[PDB]
């Protein structure tokens, strides 16, 4: 970084590490305290079935 | 229920036959089942349909059943056929279940 | 086809136990599910079993009001539950399967099995 004048400094910085099956969803639910192995905007889905 | 002898002896390589007294309910009227169960683990299937072999179990094993009672023979015994025989059969009158044998440990010498 | 049971289970006289088993293969079985017990020096006991499609279930008289079998097809799971445990329920476990979709004398694959103490 170089300058004379009007720069906001970086103060803190984060080191990265990745995987997957994350992401970011919105959603208006509470959380609770349960296990589950599917999660949707809505709820949480228990079940084995091939459709939804 | 099904009665064994407790316990049957003999040397090896020779012929051992264990019996199983029912009742016209139990033998007299349905088949008989033979299981193998060593120490430490699960018993084994032997003889199904009274005379059957499932793939994999020797020649040596046969059985058969007369009556009211079914017997088990072994040929050609070894150091590694002692463990527990059970003779099973499906009872069916009051309300129908499998019932087991009494049990019959088999030692060799 | 291999059968798995659940863990080992440490319970109080008076509590209930719920056990499970899974059968490698296709979610759907065309062979009934039976559930067998043996106490230490003792001899194997049938206590029920259940039937594909049909969803038939059969029980022991002796065991008759205190065990209650239930399958989930979609996982191929089977359950048992037992309550009123006594001091005599102390004794190893077992899944079977038959050859065909009735419940016989005949079973030809069993589990390792699982010990209830109590
Ligand atoms: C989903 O099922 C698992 C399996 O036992 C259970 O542990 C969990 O509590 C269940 N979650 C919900 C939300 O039902």
């Amino acid at each position: 970084f170089e300058a004379n004048g009007n720069l906001i400094a970086p103060r803190y910085a984060f080191a990265l590490s990745r995987g997957f099956g994350s992401g970011i969803i919105t959603s208006n639910a509470p959380m609770d305290e349960c296990d589950a192995k599917c999660q949707t905007p809505q709820g949480a889905i228990n079940s084995s079935l091939p459709f939804q | 229920v099904l009665t064994q002898p407790p316990s049957v002896s003999a040397a090896p390589g020779q012929k051992v036959t264990i019996s199983c007294s029912g009742s016209s309910s139990n033998i007299g009227n349905d088949y008989v089942s033979w299981y193998q169960q060593l120490p430490g683990t699960a018993p084994k299937l032997l003889i199904y349909d009274n005379n059957k072999r499932p793939s994999g179990i020797p020649d040596r094993f046969s059985g058969s059943k007369s009556g009211t009672s079914a017997t088990l023979g072994i040929t050609g015994l070894q150091t590694g056929d002692e463990a527990n025989y059970y003779c099973a059969t499906w009872d069916r009158r009051p309300t129908a279940y499998v019932v087991f044998g009494g049990g019959t440990k088999l030692t060799v010498l | 086809v291999q059968l798995v049971e659940s863990g080992a289970e440490v319970k109080k006289p008076g509590s209930s136990v719920k056990v499970s088993c899974k059968a490698s293969g296709g979610p759907f079985r065309s062979y009934a599910i039976s559930w067998v017990r043996q106490a230490p020096g003792q001899g194997p006991e049938w206590m029920g079993g259940i039937i594909p499609i049909f969803g038939t279930t059969k029980y022991a008289p002796k065991f008759q009001g205190r065990v209650t079998i239930t399958a989930d097809d979609f996982a191929g799971t089977v359950y048992m539950e037992l309550s009123s445990l006594r001091s005599e329920d102390t004794a190893m476990y077992y899944c079977a399967k038959h050859m065909g979709y009735q419940v016989r004398e005949t079973m030809d694959v069993w589990g390792k099995g699982t010990t209830v103490t109590v």
